[PDB]
RNA sequence: GCGUGAUGACGAGGCACUACGGUGCUGAAGCAACAAAUGCCCUGCUUCCAGGAAAAGCCUCUAAGCAUCAGGUAACAUCAA
RNA sequence: GAGCGUUCUGUAAGCCUGCGAAGGUGUGCUGUGAGGCAUGCUGGAGGUAUCAGAAGUGCGAAUGCUGACAUAAGUAACGAUAAAGCGGGUGAAAAGCCCGCUCGCCGGAAGACCAAGGGUUCCUGUCCAACGUUAAUCGGGGCAGGGUGAGUCGACCCCUAAGGCGAGGCCGAAAGGCGUAGUCGAUGGGAAACAGGUUAAUAUUCCUGUACUUGGUGUUACUGCGAAGGGGGGACGGAGAAG
RNA sequence: ACCGAACCGACUAAUGUUGAAAAAUUAGCGGAUGACUUGUGGCUGGGGGUGAAAGGCCAAUCAAACCGGGAGAUAGCUGGU
RNA sequence: UAAGGUGAUAUGAACCGUUAUAACCGGCGAUUUCCGAAUGGGGAAACCCAGUGUGUUUCGACACACUAUCAUUAACUGAAUCCAUAGGUUAAUGAGGCGAACCGGGGGAACUGAAACAUCUAAGUACCCCGAGGAAAAGAAAUCAACCGAGAUUCCCCCAGUAGCGGCGAGCGAACGGGGAGCAGCCCAGAGCCUGAAUCAGUGUGUGUGUUAGUGGAAGCGUCUGGAAAGGCGCGCGAUACAGGGUGACAGCCCCGUACACAAAAAUGCACAUGCUGUGAGCUCGAUGAGUAGGGCGGGACACGUGGUAUCCUGUCUGAAUAUGGGGGGACCAUCCUCCAAGGCUAAAUACUCCUGACUGACCGAUAGUGAACCAGUACCGUGAGGGAAAGGCGAAAAGAACCC
């Protein structure tokens, strides 16, 4: 069966990437969170 | 400055062999000093074909505390105290009780 | 010009391996391992006024790190290039 | 070191950093084809060359 | 923005009451509007977006006089 | 999760 | 399609070792007829209505400008990718 | 209404304790009860009288929370009904690994090459703890070493679609919404390499043979060159039929 | 338009239901040049989208997604104490 | 400052150093790849592609520097349009982004309570956005009071759960006045004598006090148990030091320390004193913030829900007096009292703790205390926002079991 994750590196990069994030103004609060919280990984870029 | 340095002739105070005399070997950081002849340990050395081949049971030296080791006098002939002086602009260091520079 | 400080820097290490054992008995080729952000222009000057030998061409190519485990512990050996270097049939290192 | 490094001209100071930098290359090739039991020589070289960019950066007055 | 350029009124909000009292939120909106304005000291129209009640303030205090002050509060037009 | 007998319906609702 | 590339390469096998896994040497014929694509000519031709991307590379014409200079075309050499 | 116990504070730099503390596990005595006291064995360094003081103060239930361990139970199952047999080798041991001879299954696929996606799973040496629904000498497992070679393939690059962002700008309590010039964005348009051979593992990349493309420089000859502008071209549907 | 593979779908029956599978397998079944199907990319956002309309679908969740927050909502109810 | 040292798991190899270039600690400097406001253009972050100007070439090329946008100012240039403006180019200065909380402002819920619910409460709370600071804000009476007076703002304790508001329900809830903390006043709306004088900022210079490294720092032996003495017993000593930690069991006298006394080449904070720059004080006369106060309509804030409703703010429409005047004193009028709006600046008392140092605890002790005592925002889970663990202890010292079956 056809599952709800079909991969894509170029998708998954301008959805959830960090100049996405970058990109719209509440993309830099999910960073500050992120970093605030202390990830090793903010974005799906590394 | 450190009160017991390598080289000193030093008697143990307390443990498995007090009384007994001994020179520093050398100092370890973690205020540890090593003896000579004084805290004998039996060693199983593992004998390495590419290193050591021969094996057998040693018995060498283990680290004693800093603490534990105290400065020999050799005059009254019996374990001193070390105080610190200034003697010409050099920081020198003396038994305590009768004030000999050593 | 390529200076002297540069090429003594892009060139890091001979390569030894059966595969470089015989392209060096094979096609006149010796196998440099190089830091990577030299082109292929640096490693040719590099080798031709360096080892006092002469360069037909280079080819270069990344090798990629290795995930390898240390007591559970996950880690990456890193890359580096390797550059396949041609001598012009007389040189002969 | 410094010293007698410091009390050397300009012109002086580029070749005795290239003399450095042709004996460190030597050091990393020999420790690289399986020589050099020496590795002390590694280190100092490096910290020379260090020396040697410090001095050079001083009599350029930066 | 709904903005006057003269007298700065800007909307602000209250409530609509009804009969029963009922408080729902509402703007009062200022009454803008698009004007030319002769200047004589340039010979020139100027348009500015301002209330009515900036149009008095306008016809009071002399153009000139307010685009003085404009241009020292720093904004253009 | 659930089993497929307690989300059916014609068992479920076997006495209504 | 034909000629050249090709007196080349490849070639069933045969011969000898083998760490029996595979290597080293040599090597004849190497054409014709017929059938045949959903592939090519074909971004074609015929027809239909539902009327079937854009911009650059490419060719070409001049403005401002340069005007026996730059620049362009054609050959050769060298370098670079 | 009256009390037992537990943790901590004062009395306490006191008292007990390496001639054995707390904790654990038995025994004996004792109180109306919660409990107390003494001691054997394990333990191996802390415990605390008495009278007061403060409470994270007492668990069998909450389809309670977390770990451990039973039960059904050595039971169901061991994942396509394409199928195995034998001889030799290695090994401590072979139904499964290697080699051979048969037998069977697929063969518009269960064969060969890629894009997407993954990331060393590729090849060699060694090991069988764990993983593999059995065993294991085997593995896509552990460990170590090697391996990916480009002017021509693809990206990068030039050019645009849908769409995105968008200097100025128009608009909006603020944040922001739209949008012109621009600038990104392939799934599309744009120059050029083929045959043979080779490695345990790469090849239109290495080698042999024979080619091709674009751009810069420098000689030779002739000469009106030049765009952000004009034109052509690139440049386009469905079906069908035949050579 | 017709018959029929690829491909798309899902009418009937058996198996399975702690499955080989959180929707399949087997044997038959419907469309199969069109209102077709498919790859890459883009757009529409939660009282909102999209809907040849079933309250269907919006990441195994839909008479109002998921995530964090007001929040220890409230609970004249049940359990435990 | 030193006789040792080359960070940790983590040994080993090669070495450096021992009286002063080893190492370690502190001040000042140097280098500081690439991404990131990212700032030369672009971008699927850590990558792709340049333009311009110098300088060097072995003629293949190479090194360095600059080039974002916006605001202000200045120069040059410049349309329809004749001057001018709009625009363009350059130069200089400034900004942008990140950060736990506190602060001012623009917006602003609902569950809930009312034993239902709608005015009301929750609540100007949560949350979103903007801006600033070491604090912010407020602030020098068009304030209160009561015929007596007080004298800016802010914060704590009373007044007082009072007066009041209130489907007069649920609930909300002052002020006057009193006791304290802290105290500070000024300037423009304008002319003249006068000298640049008080007071503030930057930049230097001296004196103290610190901060960033550090130095010295007292006084115990014998014996018994014991693996080991710091324990038992006997006998001494120090104390401006019996805070604390370690040492083979519980140490004032073994070690690090503590009380105490000192120490700074260099950088920097504060309080003074003193130069330069900018700024002006003192006296006399004059002036006294207009689409404003007030009013009509709609709302909001005051404890005050339009009520008999004073007062403040303003979206819309109007609109004075102006010192011979005006505001307030809780509908409103008269008398009296008290103050002077339509400009602004100002320390302290006050609020908080991402961070730094020391000390404390009738606080916890590995299912507790942080989610995290351990390589924890990790593994793992989800497309993503996001969720989010488990896991401490040999011994005093590895003496971590040579060798044999
Ligand atoms: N029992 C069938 C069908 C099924 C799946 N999920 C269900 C939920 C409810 C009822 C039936 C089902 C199965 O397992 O496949
Ligand atoms: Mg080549
Ligand atoms: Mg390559
Ligand atoms: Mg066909
Ligand atoms: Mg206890
Ligand atoms: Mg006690
Ligand atoms: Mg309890
Ligand atoms: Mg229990
Ligand atoms: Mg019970
Ligand atoms: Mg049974
Ligand atoms: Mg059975
Ligand atoms: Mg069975
Ligand atoms: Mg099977
Ligand atoms: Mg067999
Ligand atoms: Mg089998
Ligand atoms: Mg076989
Ligand atoms: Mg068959
Ligand atoms: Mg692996
Ligand atoms: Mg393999
Ligand atoms: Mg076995
Ligand atoms: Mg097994
Ligand atoms: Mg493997
Ligand atoms: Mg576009
Ligand atoms: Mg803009
Ligand atoms: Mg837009
Ligand atoms: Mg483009
Ligand atoms: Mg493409
Ligand atoms: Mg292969
Ligand atoms: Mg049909
Ligand atoms: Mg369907
Ligand atoms: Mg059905
Ligand atoms: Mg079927
Ligand atoms: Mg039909
Ligand atoms: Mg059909
Ligand atoms: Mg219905
Ligand atoms: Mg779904
Ligand atoms: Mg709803
Ligand atoms: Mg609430
Ligand atoms: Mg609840
Ligand atoms: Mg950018
Ligand atoms: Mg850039
Ligand atoms: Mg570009
Ligand atoms: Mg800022
Ligand atoms: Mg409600
Ligand atoms: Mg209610
Ligand atoms: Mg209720
Ligand atoms: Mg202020
Ligand atoms: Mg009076
Ligand atoms: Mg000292
Ligand atoms: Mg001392
Ligand atoms: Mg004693
Ligand atoms: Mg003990
Ligand atoms: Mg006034
Ligand atoms: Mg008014
Ligand atoms: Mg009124
Ligand atoms: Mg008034
Ligand atoms: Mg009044
Ligand atoms: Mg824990
Ligand atoms: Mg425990
Ligand atoms: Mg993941």
């Amino acid at each position: 069966m056809k599952r709800t994750f079909q991969p894509s590196v170029l998708k998954r990069n301008r959805s959830h990437g960090f100049r996405a994030r970058m990109a719209t103004k509440n993309g830099r609060q999910v960073l500050a969170r992120r970093r605030a919280k202390g990830r090793a990984r903010l974005t799906v870029s590394k | 400055a450190a009160k017991i340095r390598r080289d000193d002739e030093v008697i143990v105070l307390t443990g498995k062999d007090k009384g007994k005399r001994g020179k520093v070997k050398n100092v370890l950081s973690s205020g540890k000093v090593i003896v000579e002849g004084i805290n004998l340990v039996k060693k199983h050395q593992k004998p390495v074909p590419a290193l050591n081949q021969p094996g057998g049971i040693v018995e060498k030296e283990a680290a004693i505390q800093v603490s534990n080791v105290a400065i020999f006098n050799a005059a009254t002939g019996k374990a001193d105290r070390v105080g610190f002086r200034f003697e010409d602009g050099k920081k020198v260091r003396f038994f305590k009780s009768n004030s000999e520079t050593i | 010009m390529i200076r002297e400080e540069r090429l003594l820097k892009v060139l890091r290490a001979p390569h030894v391996s059966e595969k470089a054992s015989t392209a060096m008995e094979k096609s006149n080729t010796i196998v440099l391992k190089v830091a990577k952000d030299a082109t292929k222009a640096e490693i040719k000057a590099a080798v031709q006024k360096l080892f006092e030998v002469e360069v037909e061409v280079v080819n270069t190519l990344v090798v990629k790190g290795k995930v390898k485990r240390h007591g559970q512990r996950i880690g990456r050996r890193s890359d580096w290039k390797k550059a396949y270097v041609t001598l012009k049939e007389g040189q002969n290192l | 070191k410094a010293k007698e490094l410091r009390e050397k001209s300009v012109e002086e100071l580029n070749t005795e950093l290239l003399n450095l930098l042709r004996e460190q290359f030597n050091l990393r090739m020999q420790a690289a084809s399986g020589q050099l039991q020496q590795s002390h020589l590694l280190k100092q070289v490096r910290r020379d060359v260090a020396r040697v960019k410090t001095l050079l950066n001083e009599k350029a007055g930066a | 923005s709904r903005v006057c350029q003269v007298t700065g009124k800007r909307p602000v909000t209250g409530n609509n009451r009804s009969h029963a009292l009922n408080a729902t939120k509402r703007r009062f909106l200022p009454n803008l509007h698009s004007h030319r304005f002769w200047v004589e000291s340039e010979k020139r129209f100027v348009t500015l977006r301002v209330s009515a009640k900036g149009m008095r303030v306008i016809d009071k205090k002399g153009i000139d006089t307010v685009l003085a002050e404009l241009r020292a509060r720093g904004e253009k037009y | 999760t659930s089993k497929w007998f307690n989300i059916d319906n014609k068992i479920v609702d076997h006495r209504p």
